[PDB]
Parts: C-alpha cells; sequence; structure tokens
C-alpha cells in the first residue's frame, strides 16, 4: 500500500517511435508535502525530450539538475525531477516525450517512486509499459505463489521431420506425450484454461492419467492467440515434470517454453494433399514410441 | 561476441561481511626496543570500500591498550555496485538499480553489463536467453543499470549481475542476498 | 616525646595491593612495628601480616604494604558499606583508625564488533577485566544482554581466569526482533553494584555507498554575527572518490530536549566536488522563534540535518550535526583545575581552564585577573594557564575574578568568571603555612619535574624543621612516598621528581611537616597538589600496513598486518567497513573513555589544598592518624560529595 | 636543554589547491630522531594520520592516501604537505617529534597548527 502518496503513471503514443509519459502524484494529510524527488528510470532503448525537460525544469515549482541537463541522448535512463511541493487538494501532473533511440525486443518497464526528502520508507512506485500496462511483468499466479510466464509461448515453430519430432522428446525431462482432443475452452483475463482430454498416453510418467480421463493445461493470455486452438480438436503435447500445478490427484498442466502442442488432423481429413504428410508422419511417431520406447 | 570476456568465465565478488578479523594474536617474538612485531597475512573480502581495522591489546606489565585507527582502501578501476533492499514481498514487483563505475582518468568504455537468471525470480532474464545492454561509461563516471524483478520463492535469495568490458581485460560480478517475506 | 604516626588511603580496595606508610617523629634508636587489620565492629583479623622496623638509618620513615582478601564476612552485610580498623602498634604505643572499604574489584571494558546490527546477525564481543591499575585480572564475571524495554534475554557467567583479562563472547540475534537500542550489562560477581554497558543498535538497513560530512565553519554560533550559521557539506564515497548530487539541508533549536525545527531554513543545493554551502540566515532564526529576543537564544543550540542523494538517484544517506551552542563569547573560563583554599599572605596560583563552547580546550589563549593590567599569560595546549595573586595575611576571603583579553574580539565578547577562595585555618591561629607549586607545562613521562616546597613560619621555630614529608597518590592507590630534607633557613626547597608512566593519567602530591610549637602544641602543616601527566597509552600498539609502504589493494587481495606492541601482550583484532559507521558511530571503545573512565573514579575531590591539616589529606583522598590526636575525619561516602 | 620545535600558530591554503604545514628543528648531539608523527584532531582528540620510522613512510587514514607528503630532505624538516585541499581538511593538525639519547630513553616533543582553508 502507498500509505502516503497516490502515484498514477501512464504512457501512451505520440499523436522512430515516439511517446508520452504522464505522472500524476498528490499526498495524503491534505497539508503539501514539502521538498519531494520524483525518480524516472526509462523503458530499455528509450530516452526524454532534452527540451521537454528545460521545458520542465524553467516553470519554477519544479528544478531539474544541470549535471542531468548536460547528459548525452547516448547514454541518460535514469532521471530525477525535484518537486518544490506536492498536496492532494488535486494532483501535481507532468508529462514529457521520451523518445526511442535503440530498437531491441521484449523491452523492460520503466518505473516512477515518489517521496519526500525527509523519509524514503514512505513512498509510491508505479511501474510503466505499453503492450502490459501498470507494468507488471507476466506472472502466473493461484492462490499463494507465481511462475514467470515471461517466456515462450511454446516451443516454438515449418519442416517439422520425422527426426526432429522423435529426437525433440527424448531430451531431459520430457516426462509426458498425449493425444488430446479439447474439452472446453475456459477463457478468462488473468490465466487461460485448457481442458484436453487425454486420448492415449504415447509416454506416461510422473502422472499416472488413464484414458478418458481429462486434464486441464494453463497458459497465459498472451500466448492465446499464438496457440489458437479450438475445442473438438485433436492436439500431440510434450511438456516437462516441472511444469505441474498443484497436488495429486488434481495436477493441473501448464503450458510454457518447453511445451510441444501441435495441431492434429482429424481422421477423415487426413487424407488429403496439404496434410498428407504430417499424418503420416504422426502416425509414424507413436508407433516408434510405443513398440520400442525411447531407445536411450 | 568479439573482444569480450565471457559470461562464464567471470567470478562474481560475493564475500561482503558488514564486519571480520575478529581475531587474536599474541605478540611472542622477541623485542627489539621493547617491541615485539608480529605479522599478519590476511585475505581481504570482496567489498570495494574502506575498511577501519581497530585494535586492542591486554599486558600484563603494562595494561590495556587501544590502538589509533588503521584504514586500508579496497578499489578498483572498474566495478558493480549491485544496490539491493534489505527485504522484498514475495510476488511483488520492484526495481533495483544496478551502478556502474569507471574511474580511468582518460578512457571511456563500452561495456556489457548483464542480469543473471534465477528460478527464485521472475525477469526477463531466462534459462535460454540472456538479459544483457550494451552501454557507454564516459570517463571518472558511473552509470545506473535498472533491472525489474519479481521475487517468486521465499527465504534468503540470490540477485546476481555481471558486467565486461570490451577491448580490455577488465570485468566484474556481484552477487548480493536479499530477503524474501511472505504476504 | 615522639609522635607516631600512619597515613592511608580513604577508601582501601579488596584482594589488592594498598601501602600503608608508617613513621616516628623525634623518635630515637630502632622502633618495630606490627600492623593489623581488623573488620569493623565484631573483629576478626583480615590481616596481621606485616610488620616492619622504624631505624634512624632511613630518618624513621618505612611502609607496610598488606593486602585485605575478600571474606566471607564482607559479604554478609550487603546493602551497607564495609569497614575495618586499621592498627599500627610502634613498639609499645597504638594508633588505629577506622577506614571504609569498597568491593569494586576494578573496571570492565566491553567492546562490540559493530555499532548496529540487523535481525539474524550475530553480535560479537569482549570483555576486557581490568583492576584498578588497569593489568589483567582472573575473576567471575556476570553478562546480560537487554532488549530495548529493559529485559534480560541472554545471561551468562564467566571466569576471565589464565585469560588475560579477555572475555570473547557472542550472541545471535533471533529473526523476529524488537528494533531499538539494546543493551549489553557486565559486573563482577563479588562487585553487583556497580554495572559496566554497553549499547547496540538493531535496526533494518543495507551499506550505503557514500558518506556525509555535516560541519559549521565555526563550533558555535554567535548572535550578533550577521551573517548566520555557514555550514558545509561534504559528500564522499567509502572508497575514496568524491560525490556529486543534490543535498536538502534543513536547521533547528534545541533547548534541553524540546527540539523545535525551523522549515523555513530548508535549503536544496548542488554537490560538487564532493562539495557544497549552505547558511542559516539570522533572520529566519529570529523568525523561527516566538520569544523573538536575540539574547533569550544564549545557552540553546543549532542542528543541522542533511540528506544527500546522488545524480543516479540510486542511493541516498542522512547525517546530522548537534548541539551548536548559541554563545555570546566564543570562549568558556573554568575554576575546576584551581585549589579552593588559599594561604594568608603567601601566593595564590590559579589554574585557568578555558574551553571552546563545545568543551575542547583553547590553546595559547590570554587571561589575565580583573585590575591587572600587565599581569598576563598565555594558556597551554590543554587549554591551561597559570596566574599567581599575593594575597593580604588577614582572613578576608578571595573573590577572585578572571577575563580573557584575546586580541581581536571586542570586550563583550571577552569570556568572563569569578570563583572565592577560603583561607586554610592554621593550628591555633600560629600563621604556619607550607605551599606547593609546580611549573606550568603539558607533563609527559620520561621528563623530571621540580616540586617547589615552600616555608612560611615564624623564624623562632624554623630551625627545627629538618624534613618534609611528601606522598604521591595516582588511579587512588598511594605510588611513592619520601622525604624531602631541608636545613634551617631555607624557605624554598624542590623535589627533582622523575615521571614515569606510573602517573598516567594524572597524580597528587600531598606533603607535610610537624613540630612543637607555642606551646606543648603538636602542629601538623600540610598542602597538596593535582598535578596532570599527558594521556596515552602506558605501553604502545600500532598496526600498520606491514607490506612496506604504499598501493591501494584489490578485493580479495592478500596483504600483511604489522602488529607491533608490547613484548608478551594479546592483542584481539577487529576490521569494520566504514559503511557501518555512516548509519552508527557511536559507543566506539576508546583510550580516552578508558582514562576518563578512571580519573572519574578517582577518591580524591578537590585540585588542592583545604581548611585545615586533615582538610588537605582527605581531600586528597588519604586518611592520616597518630598518637597525639592527630587525625582525618571519618569518610563514610564511597564517592566525592556532590 | 633538550631540542625545541617550530610550528605556527595557524596556517591558511586555498580551496582545490596545495598548503604545507611547517614543523622544523635544529638537531642537537646525543638526539637522534627515531620517530614522527603527524595526527588531525578529529574534533574530539587526536588521530595518527602519518607515520615514519626506521621501516619508512606510512598514511594511517586513508582519506589522506596520494594527497599527503612530508619533507626528508634537510635534516630538522619534518613539514607536511596536503594536495588538493578539501573543505573537510580544515582541522588541527599535530607534529610530534620522538628523539632517542644514546642510553636508550626516549623524549616527545609535539606542536598544534590550525589548517585553515580560503575558497
Ligand atoms: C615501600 O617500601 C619500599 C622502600 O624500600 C619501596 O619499594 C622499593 O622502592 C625502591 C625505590 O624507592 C626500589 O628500588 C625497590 O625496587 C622497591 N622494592 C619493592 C619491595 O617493591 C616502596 O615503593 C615503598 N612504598 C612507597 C609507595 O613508597
Ligand atoms: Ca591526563
Amino acid at each position: 500500500t502507498c500509505n502516503k502518496f497516490d502515484l498514477k503513471v501512464t504512457i501512451k503514443p505520440a499523436p522512430k517511435n515516439t511517446m508520452i509519459l504522464e505522472i500524476c502524484t498528490r499526498y495524503r494529510g491534505d497539508q503539501d508535502a514539502t521538498m519531494s524527488i520524483l525518480d524516472i528510470s526509462m523503458m530499455t532503448g528509450f530516452a526524454p525530450d532534452t527540451d521537454d525537460l528545460k521545458q520542465l525544469a524553467n516553470g519554477v515549482d519544479r528544478y531539474i539538475s544541470k549535471y542531468e541537463l548536460d547528459k548525452a541522448f547516448s547514454d541518460r535512463n535514469t532521471l530525477i525531477i525535484y518537486l518544490d511541493k506536492v498536496s492532494h487538494s488535486e494532483d501535481d501532473c507532468l508529462a514529457f516525450k521520451v523518445h526511442q533511440y535503440f530498437n531491441v525486443e521484449l523491452i523492460q518497464p520503466g518505473a516512477v517512486k515518489v517521496y519526500a526528502y525527509y523519509n524514503l520508507e514512505e513512498s509510491c512506485t508505479r511501474f510503466y509499459h505499453p503492450e502490459k500496462e501498470d507494468g507488471k511483468l507476466n506472472k502466473l499466479c493461484r492462490d499463494e505463489l507465481c511462475r514467470c510466464a515471461e517466456e515462450n509461448c511454446f516451443i516454438q515453430k515449418d519442416k517439422v521431420t520425422l527426426e526432429e519430432r522423435l529426437d525433440k522428446a527424448c531430451e531431459p525431462g520430457v516426462d509426458y506425450v498425449y493425444k488430446t482432443r479439447l474439452v472446453k475452452v475456459q477463457l478468462s483475463n488473468d490465466f487461460d484454461e485448457y481442458i484436453m482430454a487425454i486420448e492415449q498416453t504415447i509416454k506416461s510418467g510422473s502422472d499416472e492419467v488413464q484414458v478418458g480421463q481429462q486434464r486441464t493445461f494453463i497458459s497465459p493470455i498472451k500466448c492465446r492467440e499464438a496457440l489458437k486452438l479450438e475445442e473438438k480438436k485433436h492436439y500431440l503435447m510434450w511438456g516437462l515434470s516441472s511444469d505441474f500445478w498443484g497436488e495429486k490427484p488434481n495436477l493441473s498442466y501448464i503450458i510454457g517454453k518447453d511445451t510441444w502442442v501441435e495441431h492434429w488432423p482429424e481422421e477423415d481429413e487426413c487424407q488429403d494433399e496439404e496434410n498428407q504428410k504430417q499424418c503420416q508422419d504422426l502416425g509414424a511417431f507413436t508407433e516408434s514410441m510405443v513398440v520400442f520406447g525411447c531407445p536411450n | 561476441d568479439e573482444d569480450i570476456i565471457a559470461e562464464e568465465n567471470i567470478v562474481s565478488r560475493s564475500e561482503f561481511p558488514e564486519s571480520w578479523l575478529w581475531n587474536v594474536e599474541d605478540l611472542k617474538e622477541p623485542p627489539k626496543n621493547g617491541i615485539s612485531t608480529k605479522l599478519m597475512n590476511i585475505f581481504l573480502k570482496d567489498s570495494i570500500t574502506t575498511w577501519e581495522i581497530l585494535a586492542v591489546s591486554m599486558s600484563d606489565k603494562k595494561g590495556i591498550c587501544v590502538a589509533d585507527p588503521f584504514e586500508v582502501t579496497v578499489m578498483q578501476d572498474f566495478f558493480i555496485d549491485l544496490r539491493l533492499p534489505y527485504s522484498v514481498v514475495r510476488n511483488e514487483q520492484v526495481e533495483i538499480r544496478a551502478v556502474l563505475y569507471n574511474y580511468r582518468q582518460n578512457q571511456e568504455l563500452k561495456v556489457r553489463v548483464e542480469l543473471l537468471h534465477n528460478p527464485a525470480f521472475c525477469s526477463l532474464a531466462t534459462t535460454k536467453r540472456r538479459h544483457q545492454q550494451t552501454v557507454t561509461i564516459p570517463p571518472k563516471s558511473s552509470l545506473s543499470v535498472p533491472y525489474v524483478i519479481v521475487p517468486l520463492k521465499t527465504g534468503l535469495q540470490e540477485v546476481e549481475v555481471k558486467a565486461a568490458v570490451y577491448h580490455h581485460f577488465i570485468s566484474d560480478g556481484v552477487r548480493k542476498s536479499l530477503k524474501v517475506v511472505p504476504e | 616525646s615522639p609522635m607516631y604516626s600512619i597515613i592511608t588511603p580513604n577508601i582501601l580496595r579488596l584482594e589488592s595491593e594498598e601501602t600503608m606508610v608508617l613513621e616516628a617523629h623525634d623518635a630515637q634508636g630502632d622502633v618495630p612495628v606490627t600492623v593489623t587489620v581488623h573488620d569493623f565492629p565484631g573483629k576478626k583479623l583480615v590481616l596481621s601480616s606485616e610488620k616492619t622496623v622504624l631505624t634512624p638509618a632511613t630518618n624513621h620513615m618505612g611502609n607496610v604494604t598488606f593486602t585485605i582478601p575478600a571474606n566471607r564476612e564482607f559479604k554478609s552485610e550487603k546493602g551497607r558499606n564495609k569497614f575495618v580498623t586499621v592498627q599500627a602498634t610502634f613498639g609499645t604505643q597504638v594508633v588505629e583508625k577506622v577506614v571504609l572499604v569498597s568491593l569494586q574489584s576494578g573496571y570492565l571494558f566491553i567492546q562490540t564488533d559493530k555499532t548496529i546490527y540487523t535481525p539474524g546477525s550475530t553480535v560479537l564481543y569482549r570483555i576486557f577485566t581490568v583492576n584498578h591499575k588497569l593489568l589483567p585480572v582472573g575473576r567471575t564475571v556476570m553478562v546480560n544482554i537487554e532488549n530495548p524495554e529493559g529485559i534480560p534475554v541472554k545471561q551468562d557467567s564467566l571466569s576471565s581466569q589464565n585469560q588475560l583479562g579477555v572475555l570473547p563472547l557472542s550472541w545471535d540475534i533471533p529473526e523476529l526482533v524488537n528494533m531499538g537500542q539494546w543493551k549489553i550489562r557486565a559486573y563482577y560477581e563479588n562487585s553487583p553494584q556497580q554495572v559496566f554497558s554497553t549499547e547496540f543498535e538493531v535496526k533494518e538497513y543495507v551499506l550505503p555507498s557514500f558518506e556525509v560530512i555535516v560541519e559549521p565553519t565555526e563550533k558555535f554560533y554567535y548572535i550578533y554575527n550577521e551573517k548566520g550559521l555557514e555550514v558545509t557539506i561534504t559528500a564522499r564515497f567509502l572508497y575514496g572518490k568524491k560525490v556529486e548530487g543534490t543535498a536538502f539541508v534543513i536547521f533547528g533549536i534545541q533547548d534541553g530536549e524540546q527540539r523545535i525545527s525551523l522549515p523555513e531554513s530548508l535549503k536544496r543545493i548542488p554537490i560538487e566536488d564532493g562539495s557544497g554551502e549552505v547558511v542559516l540566515s539570522r533572520k529566519v532564526l529570529l523568525d523561527g522563534v516566538q520569544n523573538l529576543r536575540a539574547e533569550d537564544l544564549v545557552g540553546k543550540s543549532l542542528y543541522v540535518s542533511a540528506t544527500v542523494i546522488l545524480h543516479s538517484g540510486s542511493d541516498m544517506v542522512q547525517a546530522e550535526r548537534s548541539g551548536i551552542p548559541i554563545v555570546t563569547s566564543p570562549y568558556q573560563i573554568h575554576f575546576t583545575k584551581t585549589p579552593k583554599y588559599f594561604k594568608p599572605g603567601m601566593p595564590f596560583d590559579l589554574m585557568v581552564f578555558v574551553t571552546n563552547p563545545d568543551g575542547s580546550p583553547a590553546y595559547r589563549v590570554p587571561v589575565a585577573v580583573q585590575g591587572e593590567d600587565t599581569v598576563q599569560s598565555l594558556t597551554q595546549g590543554d587549554g591551561v594557564a597559570k596566574l599567581s595573586i599575593n594575597t593580604h595575611p588577614s582572613q578576608k576571603p578571595l573573590s577572585i575574578t578572571v577575563r580573557t583579553k584575546k586580541q581581536e574580539l571586542s570586550e563583550a565578547e571577552q569570556a568572563t568568571r569569578t570563583m572565592q577562595a577560603l583561607p586554610y585555618s592554621t593550628v591555633g591561629n600560629s600563621n604556619n603555612y607550607l605551599h606547593l607549586s609546580v611549573l606550568r607545562t603539558e607533563l609527559r613521562p620520561g621528563e623530571t619535574l621540580n616540586v617547589n616546597f615552600l616555608l612560611r613560619m615564624d623564624r623562632a621555630h624554623e630551625a627545627k624543621i629538618r624534613y618534609y614529608t611528601y606522598l604521591i597518590m595516582n588511579k587512588g592507590r598511594l605510588l611513592k612516598a619520601g622525604r624531602q630534607v631541608r636545613e634551617p633557613g631555607q624557605d624554598l626547597v624542590v623535589l627533582p621528581l622523575s615521571i614515569t608512566t606510573d602517573f598516567i593519567p594524572s597524580f597528587r602530591l600531598v606533603a607535610y611537616y610537624t613540630l612543637i610549637g607555642a606551646s606543648g602544641q603538636r602542629e601538623v602543616v600540610a598542602d597538596s597538589v593535582w598535578v596532570d601527566v599527558k594521556d596515552s597509552c602506558v605501553g604502545s600498539l600500532v598496526v600498520k600496513s606491514g607490506q612496506s609502504e604504499d598501493r591501494q589493494p584489490v578485493p580479495g587481495q592478500q596483504m600483511t598486518l604489522k602488529i607491533e606492541g608490547d613484548h608478551g601482550a594479546r592483542v584481539v583484532l577487529v576490521a569494520v567497513d566504514k559503511g557501518v559507521f555512516v548509519l552508527n558511530k557511536k559507543n566506539k571503545l576508546t583510550q580516552s573513555k578508558i582514562w576518563d573512565v578512571v580519573e572519574k573514579a578517582d577518591i580524591g575531590c578537590t585540585p588542592g589544598s583545604g581548611k585545615d591539616y586533615a582538610g588537605v589529606f582527605s581531600d586528597a583522598g588519604l586518611t592520616f592518624t597518630s598518637s597525639s590526636g592527630q587525625q582525618t575525619a571519618q569518610r563514610a561516602e564511597l564517592q566525592c560529595p556532590q | 636543554g633538550r631540542p625545541i620545535l617550530e610550528v605556527p600558530e595557524s596556517v591558511t591554503g586555498p580551496w582545490k589547491g596545495d598548503v604545507n604545514l611547517p614543523c622544523t628543528y635544529d638537531p642537537l648531539q646525543g638526539y637522534t630522531q627515531v620517530l614522527v608523527k603527524w595526527l588531525v584532531q578529529r574534533g574530539s582528540d587526536p588521530v595518527t594520520i602519518f607515520l615514519r620510522d626506521s621501516s619508512g613512510d606510512h598514511i594511517q587514514q586513508a582519506k589522506y592516501q596520494g594527497r599527503l607528503h612530508v619533507s626528508h630532505k634537510v635534516p630538522g624538516d619534518v613539514s607536511l604537505q596536503l594536495s588538493t585541499l578539501e573543505m573537510d581538511d580544515r582541522s588541527h593538525y599535530t607534529c610530534e617529534v620522538t628523539w632517542q639519547t644514546p642510553d636508550g630513553n626516549q623524549v616527545v616533543r609535539d606542536k598544534i597548527t590550525e589548517l585553515r582553508v580560503q575558497k
């Protein structure tokens, strides 16, 4: 809880890739706080407008140091705006242009922190980001504990030759291999839900699941469109032991960077000059696993 | 990359006691002008700071004597200062700065900094993709590098960051603990 | 008819050696002496040991050196004060004295490796067990860890026996724990009523990367200074480099414990090249108070608070300087080192102590008596100047006023203090006196010191004064006693006394002569002087970069420390990161703390002289007793009057 | 008599610049110099910053490393030179010399100067 400060921070696109950062702060116990500090860090590969800063600094009530001003666009990822005061009658709001100068993937949330000079503990910190809002990193929590969802949606992508499948499913902790019909797709905001019914166990393991039984699969919301699954349809699924969720007999599975999810064409739909190869190979994959069993 | 020390070959400074050399000797070696001399060999810890060494002596004939403080400064041209807080709450997001310093008198340095990955922390660092920036630090100057993390496990957990400079055999690592607290 | 006399200390220590000083005056041939110690009321004899012989070969001045041991009888009348009867038999004649005893076995000193700790960390501490000469002793000690609300939570009982007076002990601070000022509390088993403590703080923190020093340009504030109060902020990295950043400084007035902040004083300055200045305006200060009269602020103090944030924002730190006194003068004058008794008709020496308002000595500062023109002397490094006035032979109490006469200052800026002195009363109005003097110089061991014995008595009896008896008290025990010879006609004579390390941190010279004057009147005349040796260790100790000299070492690199000190001595070490001291720097163990404890334990209460002879001896910490019935009055109080 | 130290009551120096605190004595027979010591009065009371002996020169407080030098040419000259004065250097400095007499005993003389720093 932000005991002594309300902090509201937004990032919005400009009316290579510049943006508008808006900082809205005010303080609790309605006589204005004295000298206060706004400590701002940038999104990886962003820098403020030298002008907008000089603009902010020159209007009295606020101070931005010469040392911060003489800094280069080359390396200015932190920044401190000093405020002569901040009450709560309203919100004291400011905004400046942040320019991207280094196009790298992912990009890390920025952060804003407020406090008065004479007490650092009593502070408020909000994180900002374009594709996440409120800046929170993709985690996946139930009850008490989280998992880092910031990672690949599932073993990624074109040729998928028989070796490539037969090989990749005998690595470290490949604990299960199922053919699955998808029985219900319980969407939601925070985390998705895919009830897969196990059509057969190709490789069993750390979970004695019987054929006909259903198992829930969780996946982050930001993966929804990339997985793009639909009910009634069959699948192929790798997965590890470190991917489970909750105690026996109620063991939920998680889809992460290490899981293989593959669309399996239906029985009659196999006979098509576009699904010819995949159907044969997925069929070949099964028998090699059943009759032989990873010749490790 | 080219002309930079590999991440695996960088050994991270880790021993950061607030206090040490809590330690006893007797001046046994025979006197020379009433004065005995001991030579103590020590290993200095990893902190980049100034140790204030203090000695008290107790003597049958001469009693109790408190030496004057003698300071030792431990120092490097290039190094990281990982600035962690004392505790962090579980599943709450925090920023932590990893400041980089440069004291070469007339030379800037290309540096590749990096946050390491840990199962106990959620951050852009994952087991198969590194989380490295590449910054330029002007001479007689420092740079903050902000890393955002989310603490998952409880108890005493470890944040660690490394840095290597381009075109020089210079580099540093730091491994500090912080405390993870339940809800 | 011979007078047998005996001098011992006002209070006597248990289990330690003490000296009792035998004399027969106007005696003939060998006069053998037994000396016995019993407990007081209801007797059982604790030291019958020690007899001696008084010979003309030594002009009948001997000593017996005894030790009273601890007994069950000394610990079965607790809460009230212990006592003994000290009994000398000079052949056949007996002289006795009841003498206070103390169980105070010596001192204890507690050392903690840090000044501030966090929950989950261990406290490392040592206890130094010494006696009243600061030598190591093996005794049983009781040790308590005490939490911020006053509760024992760990107890311990150790013996520093075979341990070179060092007791290493530790305590693990639990994870769930009361933040605040914890306490360590040690005392000797035998003397539970004397407790030695140390604080340490338990807090949640991380070490800062830099340090902040906030210093006023003058060590005080003068109310007539138009410029206000100049303060310098110095910020510096703990590895030695300078700091760039921003500082918020803010001032406040303190009156006793009432802290009244001055919000209108708050500034925000840049710290460039590790430095920055800031002034508290005199207008702001006077307008921050409601009493507003500028002289109503004299005696209060000013404090400054600085927060410094680096331009990185990645770390900040706070620092405060306190107790900047508001003064009308840059000086104070003290008469704590001047005896408060004069000898009518003789000179009166004055040891004026001049301090700066924070209490430190003011080197090379002139002082003079009010009414005296010309008559001035400069103060020494220890901030004491000597002056002397001639006193008129009446019993009229002396009222002395001393001023600073420092050029550069106005006259309202000069310091002043007044003191009164009473006349030493002689036996039957005989006007017989003795005056000891010493030269004004900072005295170190190794030096020779000339003690002047000046006589003053009628010519009709002076020819009988063949010798002066003198004694040297140091650290509450008798250190040395001898005779200073004198031949008839001599008024002044000098004892050339050699100052050894045994004289630290200071000492008393008491001296006396005796005769049969006027009638069958037995007369004692005494005087004493308090002399201040320069403080330092008795031996020495130095840690230095043993690896000969220079360079700045790298993290984890090997290096050689060179410890140098007294042969045989046990040396204990600690290395503390200077960051700790940025958070907390209170109660660190210091050699000048040790002496300051030692001088606070003094059984002498007066810088010299007295109302009479029996006053002279007792004020100095001594008992005098004789077969003619001349004696010091009973001392029953274990502590100096106040 | 024993040797005698000469040290100015005060010295003044340019901020950011250099300064010299003179400490000189006329040598005497039977008085070997065996130790030089400079202390700084850290407000309360004093703390050894420099140290010269048979072994060599010794800086015993880190804020002086690099900035501190004590004359060593003319016998009798043990003056102290600080470089790059910081406001924090403002303080009392004590020069203390220790001689040995042929029999063995040591004798000590010291003197205090007040260093000032002018902006
Ligand atoms: C009590 O008795 C003797 C006098 O003989 C003193 O002890 C000796 O003192 C002389 C110097 O005056 C030394 O040469 C000896 O080494 C000492 N011997 C002993 C037995 O310790 C002693 O100082 C006298 N007590 C006092 C305080 O005067
Ligand atoms: Ca002293």
